[PDB]
Parts: C-alpha cells; structure tokens; sequence
C-alpha cells in the first residue's frame, strides 16, 4: 500500500525485479524506480565492480544486489520469490566465443516462464522489437520473433513491449555513426533508398514502463513504440558530420568487441514500419519527442563551441 | 585456465600496491589526517604516497561536511578521476552528515552524490582506525579481470 | 538619408512578432488603447530598433510613443 | 555571602553608572533610554535617526576614544510590533571599557548604514541583509554572503523551519545534480522542557 | 584582464577559499574573495538544544583549540548564573588554557611554511606534537574534541601522573624551539620571502577591527591578558612581544617570543596548585558526584532533573570575550530564561582579518598573496560566525 | 628618539605650538555654536583644562604627564579629529528636544 | 506610513524600473544560453523571464516592489559573470520533479490530502 509524497524514502507498494540492468537501457529504467521509491531487487551476473555508478538512486535499501548466471535455476528462482511485478530486458548483440546465442532468446526468456511465473507473479513483461520478424533476415533479427512466439506460449497475457529503434546518450546505433573517422564515410550502403527507421526517445521508453507498471487491465494487450516525425530521411547521416563538424572488457583490451563485419550491418537497414493496429505508445501515454532538440546532447567532436 | 587466471595476481595485486589519493580537507576530520602524515603512524611507503595533482588519483576521501555550495564542486572533480576508482569517506559527518543533520544547509549523506565503498565512523577517527579501514580496502580486491571476459 | 527610409524599417517590426496583432500594421495602432497588448509586452516593441536600423532608446521616450506613427516620428527627428 | 559566589564590585559600578549618565545630558535628540547592568555593563537605546551621528560622537573626543568596533549582530523579537534589534558593540581602546548601542528598527524602514563611520562594517553589515532582509542604507556593495545562490529564505528569522525546502539529491537521469522537496528519516523529536512554578523572583511580570 | 580563480585548487594549504582576482597584468589592485563553503547551519541549531546540550558545538568551532574554545562559554555563562569557581578549578584552565597556544602556534608556522614550500619543519614539529595528544586522551575522552569544561568547572580530576609528565614535557621543549631559529630566522630567502609584505600600520589598521598579532607586533600595545582578567592569570610574571615595523616579519617574530612565554607560565603554574575539589559544591549546577547518586534521596532528584531539562539561567544580555590565541572572541549570549538559550551570536576572529585583505594586498605579485595569507592564520568552519 | 612607537606616525615636527594653535583654532570655532546644549560646558572645560597644562613648558616628557594621551604626536591626533568633530555639531541639531519616542513598550525584555 | 523608502516615491518611479531590467534579461538570455554550454531552446528562456514578472503583479503597495528591485538586480551579479556552475540556472526549471496532480479526483486516490 503507498504513503505520503513519493519524492523520497516512500514505500509506493510496487516491487519490482530488473534483470540485466547494466547496459544503456535497463540502467536509466530503474533510475526511475528508485525515485518513487520501492524495493527494487536487481541481480546482476558477475559485476561487482559495474555497478557502482547505480546505487545513488535508490536511497537507502531500496535496492539489493544478488548474483545468477541464468542456465542455473535455482538463482533464477530464490530472488523472485518475494515480489509482485517482474520485467526483463536481458539480451545483446553478436555470438560469444563460449555461449549459444540462439536459445538465450529462446531458453533464457523460458527460464523466468518458470516456477517464477508459478510462484504468483503477474505484470510479466519482456521486450520484443519492430523489426523481429519471422523472415528470412537476420541472424540475429530473426531468431529473435522465434522468441515471440515460441515463449508466448507461456505467460498467455503478458503485454510484451516492442520498441523501435532508440535514440539516447550511450546506445550503439546512433553512436555507430560519428565513430567512423575513417579514410571514407561511406553510409548504407551509399544509398538513400530505407533510411531511416523510427527512433524514439529514451525519455519515453522509461516513461512507457512506469504507467503500465500499475496502468491496470494491461496483460495481453501488447504494445508498439512510436518514434518521431516521421518515417526518417538520408539526412541523418549527413546531419551527423555537419553539426558535428566533421565496463568489464579487459585490462589493456577486448580482442573482439568490434564492428562486425557481418549480419550487424543489415539488421538496422530493414525498417518494417510495422502494423499502427497496436496501440501501444500514445495510449500508454504520454510520449511526444522530437529529434532536432535532443542531438546536440549526444554528439560531442572536437569543435563543442560553434 | 590456470594459465591466464595467474595474470590478475600481479595486475590486481598492482593496484592494491600504488595508490595516490586526494584529500578534501573540509572541517576537523582533515587535522587528524595531517597527523597520519606525521611520521608516528607514517602514512608514506606503506604502498601509499603523499598528496598528488588532481588528475593522477585513484582513492578519492572525502572528510568533513559537506555543503549545498560545494555539491556542485565534487562532482565535477569526481567525475576528471580515471575509471578504475574508489571512494572513501572518513568522519561521523561524511556518513549522513553527523549532527548538522537537521541543518538547513547541509548534504544529507555524501552518499546521494557519489557513490562511497568504505565507512570509517567517528567524530574524528583517530588516525588508528583509519589504517585499519585502508588496509580493509586493499582486502577488498579479491576482483578479477580474467574470468570475466573468459565466461562472457 | 531619407524619411521613407525610416517608414519601412517601422512596418515589419511589429508583424515580424508572432504575438497579437492580426496583420494591422497600421499607422494607428495606438498600443492598449486601439491595439491591445501587455503592460511589459509594449518594452518589447521598442527593443528591435536596437538591431534592425540601429537605435539607442535614451530616455523615457519608450513609455511615450503609444503608436507607430510616433515611433516614425521619434526616428523622423533623429534621422532628419 | 560565601565561597562560590562571585564577588561584585562597586567602583566599575560608580564611573559607569557616573560616565553613561551626561551622555543623555549632551545628546538628548537621540537618546531614549539608559541602563546600567547590574555587572558593568551599559545599553544606550537609541531612535534609528541618529544612528550616524551618535556613533560618529563616540568615533572621537578627548574623553571617549571608542575606536575599536568589535561585534555587529542582529536580534530577532517577535511579538513586539516592531521585530528586529540591531545591536552594536564597541569598545574604548585607552580606557577598558564595555558598552553597547541598542537600536531597533523594522523590516522595509531602512537604516543609515555607518560605512564612513567605520571600515570594520564592511562584511558585517552585508550578512543582515543575508540573514534578514534589512536593508541598509547606502551601501557601496551589497551582495550574498554565506548563503546558497539560489535561497528566498532569510533563514535566521523565525518562521524558516530548521530544515529548509531544499534537500539535494543527484540522479544520472542527465548530468544534473537537481533540487527537490525536502525528506526527513526521522522527525527531529521535539520536546516539551519548560518545568513550571517560577524559579525566579526577582523578574516577576506585572501580574495585570 | 585575466580573472583567475586560483584557490578551489586542493594546491595544499587548505584547499577552499575560492576567490577572484582582477589582476592588472601581473600587479593584483583587485581582490574579492568568495566564503561559505562551511556555513553548516551553526547559530539557528542552538535554539533547540539546552546549556549542557550544545556545549561541544563551541568545541568544534576551531580546528586546532579544544581548551580555549568552552573557556569563552563558562565564563560566558558563570557570570549569568552569580558563581565563582573553586579554586583547585581555575588552576586547570589556565593549565590547559596555556598549553593550547602551543598548539596554535605550531601550527601557525609550520602550514604557513607549507603553502610557502618547505617539508622539513612540517615534519620536524608534528613528531614532537604527538607527546602532547596523550595529555588528552589520559584526561578527558578523546584524541581532540573533548567535552571537558562544564559551566560547573572542570568535569572531573587529572589523574595521577600528569605532574612529572609535564615537567617531563616542558623541560625539553625549548630545544626544539631553538631548531626553528636556525631553520629560519638568520636564513635570508625566508627573510628576503617576507619583508615589507602586508605593510598596514595606519588608524585603519584598527579601524578595520583587528585583533592581536596583525596588532601590537605592529604597534600599539594592547591586549586582553593583562588588561581584563579570566581566572588567577594575574598571579604569575610574563611579558608580551612588540614587534617592530607594520609587515609580517615583524607579526612572524610575536610567535617566537609568544612560544617562550608560554613556557614560563606553566613552569610557574606548577609551584602554585593547592589541593581541593573540582566542581561548584550548591549542587543546583554541578551534578553530584557517582557514589553519591547511588546512595541518598537528595541526590537523585538532582541529578535525575539535572539532565531533562538544565539549569535555570536568570533573564538579561551579557557579552564577554577572551584571548583566542589567533584574536579575540565574542559572544553575545541572549538568556531567556529557561533550560533552552536564545539567540547565541559569536564573533570570530577572520571577519576583520580577512575582510582587510583588500587593504593588505594590492600594489604586489601574485605570488605574495599565498604568503600573506598564511601570516593572520585564517581558519575556516571558524570564520562561521 | 627617530621611531615614535605607534607605527605609522612621524615626529612632525614641533610640539608646544602645534598643539597650542590647534587648541585655540577649536575655541574660535567653539564661540560659533548657540549656548543651550552642554556640550560647549564640557568641551570648552577640557580644553582650557588642557591648554592651561600645555602652555608652555618644558620637556616633551613632562608634557606627556599630566595629559593622558599616547606619545605627544598623538595627542595631536586626540584633537585632531576633535576639531572635525565640533564643526559638524553645527550642521545636525542634538541640542533640540527627543525625537520619536517608542510606542510605549518596546524596551521590556521578558517578551 | 510612518516610513521613509528605499528608490521610489509613489508606483512612477516604480514601474518604469521593473521595465528597465527586463531588456537586460532580454538580451541575456542569448548571451548565457551558449555560454552555460546547456541546450535548450532560447525561447523557452525568454518565456520564463516574463513568467517570473507577470506573477507578482497582484501588488498595489510600493517599497514592497523596490524591494524586489534589489532582489532583481541582484540576481544579474552572478548572471553576467561566471558565478552560478551550470547547477543554479538549471534549477529555474523543475525539469525531473514529478508532476503534481492538481486534481480532485486524482489527488483523491493519493494521499491523506496533502
Ligand atoms: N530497444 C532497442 O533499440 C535495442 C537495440 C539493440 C538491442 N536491444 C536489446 O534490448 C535490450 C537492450 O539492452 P541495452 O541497450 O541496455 O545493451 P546491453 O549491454 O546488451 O544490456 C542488456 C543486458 O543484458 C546482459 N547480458 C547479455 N547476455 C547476458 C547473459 N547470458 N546473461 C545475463 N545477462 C546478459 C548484458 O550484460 P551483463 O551480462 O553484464 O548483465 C546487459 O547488461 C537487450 O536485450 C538488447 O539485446 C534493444
Ligand atoms: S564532527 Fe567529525 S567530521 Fe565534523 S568537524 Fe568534527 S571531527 Fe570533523
């Protein structure tokens, strides 16, 4: 049950269960939910160190911090024993020298529709993407819609959010672009035929999740992000080098964190404006962002005056 | 593998053998420190040199009590120190800022602005406690590097 | 040096604004009397002389013009 | 009467209860009441109209140096119709004594500041106008001293609670370290002290 | 012109103080300095607390006195409440009331000679200040900020010891005060570091409301400790240094001088302690005493009262001040009449002594102003008042 | 003697005239004032009080006695300033009557 | 009124001062919005300036109004110079608050009536 303000030090009711949480999205997610103030309960996988910059949001034990690898059950299980709520958001992008990849879409979303989902739990909520069809492309695009089906199995109303593509500070697609000083900028792929999808701001996808966090009725009925105005143009890599003017890797280096030349270079050049029957981002309001306001946070080169 | 989990006994060990750190001399924790300088409990040539340049840190201390007009200020300071950091707070007012507490004027914590590992408590910890909790933080690297990159 | 000069330079101040007047750039628009704005938004009206043609405002002239023949005038004298 | 009491003197008694007495003589424009403290101390209360000229007075003669301005504070009194009690303290170099200038004042009545009375009244005079809002007269720079930037409080008055509005928190929602309203953990338990039956006698009120 | 802001800097010294500086080139003519980076809430947090409550808050106030702060709120207080104090109990305060000032200055020399640049005599000192920190913890409770002066006199007795300890102690002190004379006094660069600097000698060298040295060493012979009296302080033989033109060197050489009379004075307390008591005997102040408030009926209700609420502290302003060993220090105590004070105003040295850098600095380098600083012996958390 | 103790002064230059021009430049100007106030009955006394002691013996030394100021060069500053005191004792008015009386309890302490 | 003022006489004195500076803060609010290295839009500045202004309007007293003069002014000391560490103007806006409801009905399922 809630009390008072929930500027601070509040109870709000909600617990809640993030796991991930230590990339650009499930980070700035839970930087909300400590504010309102709840028990947020946020395993992480073998970090101790990477989630420091996280604890001055909660104030003071709010969060707890607990250690799961994920194909283990058991660590799956004895956090979320004690909740209401739980979200997931866990995932990457490119194959590990050591793992699987396919089945972490498959398996991994399939071993929190365990007993976890038994053990009482409602409001169970996973993200998809706009552009994860069941066609023939990609690699990782693809394989990723197996997951929306074959895991919708379990938990039969769900409200599984599908995101487009983001736009934040620290994200990979916007800062693919603006990283390729280069002896050519070539874009993709020196055409202006796709370009672009629909980015949406990160104001509104962390907004998104707290009014469905308690919205209610919203099981099931899954939903859609809307980006900006409009489509998108070919503008947008000649708007980068004009007003740009032209975490537990390793102790020196990562030997392979790179720009993969291989099935990464088509899975942002495949829009799929998809189906506007979903409701999902104006009813789960309200988010309403531009683009030509937010991008002066997120480039910085050498010019940062004029 | 034996072979590559043998390399962070020496890198993880390098760390905890050299560190420079920063002091904030705000209030009377900042005297009792002087004296941990002073060759009694000589804080030099234990793995640990004097004062140093803002820019080559690795252990920032915060000691004393903080104010709304110096907020700004470390943060800032905070964020020019290289990535593999610590914080450190000594004093009884740099823990939720002793008394003062229902002051109209002072930080709530030093822990709402930045995030702190160790806390030594005490109006003014008496420079023999305070080895104590350095040498409690040099115990807390047992991290690794290798075994992070090699699971994932 | 010309006293037509000084009639176009007036006559899209006032427009050039977004705010409350519906394309009546009149020489009588007489500026909460006839025209109709705020109190602090008539402060406003006088500030682009300082950029467009160049002006100074001295004094308390500003609280005096009250209409845009007046603010010619006021230019009239201090042109020719 | 016994050991553990402490003696008093008379003759410190005397001269003050002698020397404060024609200063009222000579000056009786400003002065509207005098007061010898019952240990060697003296209060001159004085209208804020002379408030240069009596301390420009006792800035020099042949038989009061008073150059020595150690103390300005401030007073607040409620329930009094005129609030505030601006109070100097000033000290004779080359006779060792001890006297006080007593001059109320109200908050939007302004008061002639003594900047060519004194050079000692330059950082003190400022922090009243921090602190209260009494705003001198006059002055060549007046700013903010010892405050925050961005307060609208006056704090040292009485109706600002012990905590402000303005408990600080940072977030990494983007860079900024934001103000919000103010939380508490715990109350700040406030007692009730005043033990009754009227230990003193000697201060007994006109029982109306 | 270039508008530095050189002092956020942790360059040493202290790092805070952050000012500007409107420098005309290279001369400075400008200087306006920034304070409040401790405002900490200090004179409205009284007005909740009680008399014996808020007694180590006067405690804190320095950094460096721990028996000279709460000597200006005793005596700010007994005189309130109509008390002297027993006599075995004033021979403790000028005790420790002399043994603070050779704290101040030390350590008014030594980060002096830091921000100037010399390590030795920092190191040099602090290991024979470490012989003086077991007085301390051995008689009151801490390493410094001990809550030992009550308004009833001193809280309990010295133990046994601390006779031949301090004998022990000031018989070879002026050995090491005779390093520092070589050290510095007949070098020349230290000399030739600081002559005619911070020149203020005039009427506005008073009219700025200074307190001591940044006084008579430049001048005009005044002071609190032979003039007005505290305790028996009058009853022992010293005298008080003049220097002789209006510069730092000559406010430098007082605290030579000022050391080596502070250890005559407490080889002249020693010969002249009587035995007897500690507290003020009536009782309705002092708590009684541990095997008393076990024993009797008296005895437990007052004590059992004594710590609810305090005293009962008679109506009427009062305002004294004592010798600080950096100046003078005011307060103006408002009594109301209950267990909980009123206003409680202080006056700290630092406000006239800082306030007059403007006058002291222009017409010199940039280089001089760190130097200048370190001669008044400016704290800060102390410039709160 | 080449020092004159309070730094910040000169010896400059001649006692015995100095201050006896300066005595009687207040007493001229003294005579200006209207007679109510006591303030001519005080100052007036104390100067001629010292003057009478001033005019003219020898030494500087014994001048110092039996004129309580610092050094004879500062005596001249005890004066000095008194001279700019009197002057403006024309221009504001303390010898009319009070002014502005409080409204009838103001200076009661216990609240 | 038994009591003397600070600048103005009787609200003629007044209004045109309250005028004065606001062409101050006009051509402020460009000149700081590139030098603060923040980004917003410099219109929103120039709304919050009159915002500030038209919300004490209800005053029909003088004194009360030159005393927000000194307030006014006082506030251009540290705004054009380097005073206020790109902490201070950024706390004119409740930007991350979260919204009061300011609604019956919507307060009613929140709260003890705060
Ligand atoms: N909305 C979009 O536009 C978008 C774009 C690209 C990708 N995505 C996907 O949506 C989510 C957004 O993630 P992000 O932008 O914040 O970057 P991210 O670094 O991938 O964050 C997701 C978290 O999943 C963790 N993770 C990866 N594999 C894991 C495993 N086997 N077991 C446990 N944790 C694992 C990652 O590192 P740790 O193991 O250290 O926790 C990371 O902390 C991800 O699932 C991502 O694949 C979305
Ligand atoms: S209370 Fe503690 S932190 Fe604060 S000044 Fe005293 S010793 Fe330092």
């Amino acid at each position: 049950i809630p009390h008072g303000k929930g500027g601070r030090s509040s109870v709000s009711g909600i617990v809640a269960t993030v796991f991930g949480a230590t990339g650009f999205l499930g980070r700035y997610v839970v930087n909300h939910l400590g504010r309102m103030g709840s028990q947020v309960i946020v395993p992480h996988r073998c970090e101790p160190y990477d989630t420091m910059h996280l604890r001055p949001m909660g104030d003071l034990g709010q969060i707890i911090f607990m250690d799961w690898n994920g194909r283990d059950k058991d660590s799956i299980r004895r956090a979320v024993e004690h909740s209401s709520v739980v979200i997931n958001l866990v995932g990457r992008e490119w194959e590990t020298q050591n793992f699987d990849f396919e089945d972490v879409f498959v398996k991994i979303p399939q071993a929190i529709a365990q007993v976890s989902k038994e053990a009482g739990v409602e409001k169970f909520i996973h993200i998809s993407h706009l552009n994860a069809d069941i066609k023939s492309s990609s690699k990782y695009l693809r394989s990723k819609a197996v997951g929306e089906k074959e895991v919708r199995e379990t938990f039969p109303e769900a409200t599984i959010i599908k995101p487009a593509e983001i736009f934040g500070r620290e994200d990979r697609f916007l800062n693919y672009f603006a990283n390729i000083r280069w002896f050519g900028g070539v874009p993709l792929i020196s055409l202006g035929k796709k370009t672009v999808k629909q980015p949406v701001y990160i104001v509104d996808v962390t907004k998104g999740i707290i009014n469905a966090i308690k919205d209610p009725d919203a099981r099931g009925k899954t939903f859609a992000f809307v980006g900006p105005s409009r489509y998108l143009l070919f503008d947008l890599v000649q708007y980068v080098f004009a007003v740009a003017h032209r975490i537990g890797r390793l102790f020196e280096i990562s030997p392979f964190e790179p720009w993969t030349t291989r099935d990464k270079v088509e899975r942002i050049h495949t829009t799929d404006k998809i189906l506007p029957h979903l409701p999902g981002l104006e009813d789960l309001g309200v988010e309403a962002t531009p683009l030509e306001l937010k991008a002066i946070e997120v480039l910085r080169r050498h010019r940062t005056y004029r | 593998e034996y072979v590559v989990a043998k390399l962070d006994d020496l890198i993880n060990w390098a760390r905890r053998s050299s560190l420079w750190p920063m002091t904030f001399g705000l209030a009377c924790c900042a005297v009792e420190m002087m004296h941990m300088a002073a060759p009694r409990y000589d804080m030099d040539r234990f793995g640990v040199v004097f004062r140093a340049s803002p820019r080559q840190s690795d252990v920032m201390i915060v000691a004393g009590t903080l104010t709304n007009k110096m907020a700004p200020a470390l943060r800032k300071v905070y964020d020019q120190m290289p990535e593999p950091r610590y914080v450190v707070s000594m004093g009884s007012c740099a823990n939720g800022g002793g008394y003062y507490h229902y002051s109209y004027s002072v930080v709530r914590g030093c822990d709402r602005i930045v995030p702190v590992d160790i806390y030594v408590p005490g109006c003014p910890p008496t420079a023999e406690a305070l080895l104590y909790g350095i040498l409690q933080l040099q115990k807390k690297i047992k991290r690794e590097k290798r075994l992070r990159i090699w699971y994932r | 040096l010309t006293l037509e000069g000084i009639k176009d330079r007036v006559l899209y101040v006032l427009k050039l604004y977004d705010k409350i007047d519906p394309e009546k750039l009149s020489v009588n628009s007489h500026f909460m009397k006839d025209l109709g704005l705020d109190s602090l938004d008539q402060v406003e009206i006088i500030m682009a002389m300082e950029d467009e043609f160049g002006f100074e405002i001295p004094d308390i002239d500003a609280e005096k013009l009250m209409c845009p023949q007046e603010i010619v005038d006021y230019i009239a004298d201090k042109k020719d | 009467t016994r050991p553990t009491v402490r003696p008093r003197n008379d003759v410190a008694h005397k001269q003050l209860s002698a020397f404060g007495e024609y200063v009222a003589e000579i000056l009786p424009k400003y002065v509207q009441q005098v007061q010898v403290s019952c240990f060697n101390e003296l209060e001159i209360c004085i209208h804020p109209d002379g408030v240069i000229p009596v301390l420009t007075f006792l800035r020099d003669h042949s038989n009061a140096q008073f150059k020595s301005l150690a103390d300005l504070t401030a007073v607040d009194i409620p329930t009094r119709q005129n609030r505030f009690e601006i109070v100097y303290n000033l000290l004779s170099l080359r006779f060792n004594s001890r006297i006080r200038v007593k001059t109320y004042t109200d908050e939007l009545t302004p008061i002639e500041s003594s900047v060519p009375v004194y050079k000692a009244a330059n950082w003190y005079e400022r922090e009243i106008w921090d602190m209260f809002g009494v705003f001198f007269a006059n002055h060549p720079d007046l700013r903010r001293i010892l405050t925050d930037y961005g307060f609208e409080g006056h704090p040292f008055r009485k109706d600002f609670p012990l905590s402000g509005y303005v408990e600080l928190r940072y977030d990494d929602e983007v860079k900024r370290v934001v103000a919000e309203p103010v939380e508490l953990a715990q109350e700040f338990r406030k007692f009730d002290l005043n033990s009754p039956w009227e230990a003193f006698p000697a201060y007994r009120q006109p029982p109306e | 012109n270039l508008t530095l802001n050189f002092g956020p800097q942790h360059p040493a010294a202290h790092g805070v103080l952050r000012l500007v500086m409107e420098l005309s080139g290279e001369m400075v003519r400008k200087c306006d300095p920034h304070i409040g980076l401790l405002h900490r809430g200090t004179e409205k947090l009284i007005e909740y607390k009680t008399y014996l409550q808020a007694l180590p808050y006067f405690d804190r106030l320095d950094y460096v006195s721990m028996m000279c702060n709460e000597q200006a709120y005793s005596l700010a207080v007994e005189k309130l409440l109509n008390i002297q104090p027993p006599p075995r109990a004033q021979w403790i305060r000028v005790l420790f009331g002399e043994i603070t000032r050779l704290l101040n200055h030390i350590m008014a020399v030594t980060t002096h000679a830091l921000d100037i640049g010399a390590m030795t005599p920092f190191f040099w000192m602090f290991e024979e200040r470490e012989k003086m920190f077991e007085f301390y913890e051995r008689v009151s409770g801490a390493r410094m900020h001990a809550a030992y002066v009550r308004p009833g006199g001193v809280h309990q007795d010295l133990p046994l010891g601390l006779m031949d300890d301090i004998y022990e102690f000031s018989k070879n002190f002026s050995l090491r005060i005779d390093e520092l004379e070589e050290m510095l006094t007949n070098n020349r660069i230290w000399r030739n570091r600081t002559v005619d600097i911070g020149i203020v000698t005039a009427e506005d060298a008073l009219n700025y409301g200074f307190s001591g040295v940044m006084l008579r060493g430049s001048g005009i012979q005044w002071d609190l400790r032979k003039t007005q009296p505290y305790d028996v302080y009058d009853q022992v033989e010293f005298d008080v240094p003049i220097g002789s033109r209006g510069d730092c060197y000559d406010r430098y050489l007082c605290r030579v001088e000022e050391m080596r009379q502070s250890i005559r004075i407490i080889s002249q307390c020693l010969n002249k302690m009587p035995p007897g008591e500690i507290k003020v005997d009536d009782a309705k102040v002092s708590p009684p005493k541990r095997a008393e408030m076990k024993t009797s009926m008296e005895s437990l209700i007052h004590h059992f009262k004594l710590y609810t609420e305090g005293y009962q502290v008679p109506p009427g302003a009062t305002y004294t001040a004592i010798e600080a060993p950096k100046g003078e220090f005011g307060v103006y105590l408002v009594s109301d009449g209950s267990s909980r004070p009123y206003r409680c105003k202080i006056k700290a040295p630092g406000f006239a002594h800082l306030a007059g850098l403007d006058k002291m600095s222009k017409g010199h380098m940039l280089a001089d102003v760190v130097a200048i600083i370190g001669t008044q012996d400016i704290v800060f958390g102390e410039v709160d008042r | 003697k080449k020092t004159t103790g309070l730094v910040g002064l000169a010896v400059c230059e001649t006692p015995h005239e100095r201050l006896k021009i300066l005595y009687t430049k207040i007493l001229d100007v003294l005579g200006h004032i209207p007679k109510n106030a006591a303030y001519r009955k005080y100052t007036e006394q104390i100067t001629n009080e010292k003057l009478s002691m001033v005019k003219a013996e020898p030494d500087v030394k014994k001048l110092e006695e039996r004129l309580q100021g610092g050094q004879i060069e500062e005596v001249i500053l005890q004066a000095e300033n008194e001279l700019s005191l009197a002057r403006k004792m024309i221009q504001w008015k303390p010898w009319e009557p009070l002014v502005e009386e409080p409204p009838a309890s103001q200076w009661k302490w216990p609240i | 009124t038994s009591v003397k003022p600070i600048f103005s006489r009787d609200m003629n004195e007044a209004k045109r001062r309250v005028r004065e500076l606001y062409r101050a803060w006009y051509r402020e609010v460009p000149n700081t919005v590139h030098l603060f290295q923040l980004d917003i839009s410099v219109k929103q500045g120039r709304d919050k300036v009159r915002e500030m202004f038209k919300k004490n309007a209800h005053i029909t007293d003088p004194r009360v109004v030159d005393l927000l003069v000194i307030k006014g002014k006082m506030e251009l000391e540290e705004t054009i110079k380097v005073w206020k560490q790109r902490t201070h103007v950024m706390r004119f806006f409740h930007e991350t608050e979260a919204p009061r409801p300011k609604d019956f009905l919507s307060k009613f399922y929140v709260g003890h009536d705060p």
